[PDB]
């Protein structure tokens, strides 16, 4: 029971977006997906649904010009375009099945988003260094360590450790804005320093609007 | 009262 | 528009303590003729899309825990945690599916009410790698600190610098309610070559006075 929708993308002010929004685990035709917005520090902005089987919408009145939700049944995936990209429109594009009520059932899914941000600036994938443990990177048994993801536009980065199987223990920091326009962040985990010798410690960086994915070990 | 077209769902 | 207003905007308690969150729809969201509220909660996580809680004012979705309850009819609506736990920490918003267009409230920010604990803190030299594009970053590390507030200066040949480093705070942990902070200070390479002590001083209110970390480029 689960949506899974498209990377986060940059688009030039007047360009328009596509997001995509994929269904599986659950009879797709049965119920209507959603499309909710999150502006930063705004509260959650709904924007229309579809019904996924017809293929009827409503659109808020805030987006009736420049939204169309669509859907393709055969592979179970729902999709909203919004046209005429205006700064405002600098929001995470949530896709959902609210609060699905039925008789016979009772759930709320709703997908991971979508950054979208509207820029003339051009997009950049981020350089990844390593943040080596070291005599000043110990504290009482444990080594500290992590990756630092610097010089990438537009947000996010999402950031992993040994594929996901190390999760105690790890910060990933809030972005900061560079004078220059770029953004940077940094991923620290703390580990045993006991076992830096046999124990090996990778980042994961990945930055869908520009296409990378990175492994970078990190070593003494 | 409640519009049922508000969300389909319910 | 039915405007679903929240009060408080920010509600910060201890461990274990109750804990309760307001809604006020503009209009009525009952139903007199089938006795239902279309109203519903949301939890959200930073960095996680929201979580239903409960529907129909009061109707828990299974996978919730007890703790969460709620209640009101109308327009007042109230969300209880009987005991916050430390993964409590979140926005939540209260939401009616009554009328078009659907509707959020503005959220409410519960946080916890933790005991003083010092950082631990670090420093790390620039990569090679990092040297090699001719920028050097030197990353100092606050990790898992109460209460949130915290200063930092760097340091270079034991000189006050300003204008060249910035801050980031992590949202308060999910197990044990603590921040952390990174503190970036950037240079050119060449500039970084012409200097030999870095140092990162920390002044927090759990330390008696400020901490230095300090390497030496060699």
């Amino acid at each position: 029971v689960q949506l899974v929708q498209s990377g986060a993308e940059v688009k030039k002010p007047g360009a328009s977006v596509k997001v995509s929004c994929k269904a599986s685990g659950y009879t797709f035709t049965s119920y209507a997906i959603h499309w909710v917005r999150q502006a930063p520090g705004q509260r959650l902005e709904w924007m229309g649904w579809i019904k996924a089987g017809n293929g009827n919408t409503r659109y808020s009145q805030k987006f009736q010009d420049r939204v169309t939700i669509t859907r393709d049944t055969s592979t179970t995936t729902a999709y909203m375009e919004l046209s005429s990209l205006r700064s405002e429109d600098t929001a995470v594009y949530y896709c959902a099945l609210l609060t699905v009520l039925t008789p016979d059932d009772a759930f709320d899914i709703w997908g991971q988003g979508t950054m979208v941000t509207v820029s003339s600036a051009s997009t950049k994938g981020p350089s990844v260094f390593p943040l080596a443990p070291s005599s000043k990177s110990t504290s009482g048994g444990t080594a500290a360590l992590g990756c630092l993801v610097k010089d990438y536009f537009p947000e996010p980065v999402t950031v992993s450790w040994n594929s996901g199987a190390l999760t105690s223990g790890v910060h990933t920091f809030p972005a900061v804005l560079q004078s220059s326009g770029l953004y940077s962040l940094s991923s620290v985990v703390t580990v045993p320093s006991s076992s830096l010798g046999t124990q090996t410690y990778i980042c994961n960086v990945n930055h869908k609007p520009s296409n990378t994915k990175v492994d970078k070990k990190v070593e003494p | 009262n409640p519009d049922p077209n508000a969300n389909p769902n319910v | 528009d039915i405007v679903m207003t929240q009060s408080p905007d920010s509600l910060a308690v201890s461990l274990g303590e109750r804990a309760t969150i307001n809604c006020k729809s503009s209009q009525s969201v009952l139903y007199s003729s089938n006795n239902k509220n279309y109203l519903a909660w949301y939890q959200q996580k930073p960095g996680q899309p929201p979580n239903l809680l409960i529907y129909w004012a009061s109707t828990r979705q299974s996978g919730v825990p007890d703790r969460f309850s709620g209640s009101g009819s109308g327009t007042d609506f109230t969300l209880t945690i009987s005991s916050l736990q430390a993964e409590d920490v979140a926005v939540y918003y209260c939401h009616q599916y009554y009328s078009s267009p659907l509707t959020f409230g503005g959220g409410t920010k519960v946080e916890i009410k933790r005991t003083v604990a010092a950082p631990s803190v670090f420093i790390f030299p620039p990569s090679d790698e990092q040297l090699k594009s001719g920028t050097a970053s030197v990353v100092c590390l606050l990790n898992n600190f109460y209460p949130r507030e915290a200063k930092v200066q760097w340091k270079v040949d034991n000189a006050l610098q300003s204008g060249n480093s910035q801050e980031s705070v992590t949202e308060q942990d999910s197990k044990d309610s603590t921040y952390s902070l990174s503190s970036t200070l950037t240079l050119s390479k060449a500039d970084y070559e012409k200097h030999k002590v870095y140092a990162c001083e920390v002044t927090h209110q759990g330390l008696s006075s400020p901490v230095t970390k300090s390497f030496n480029r060699g």
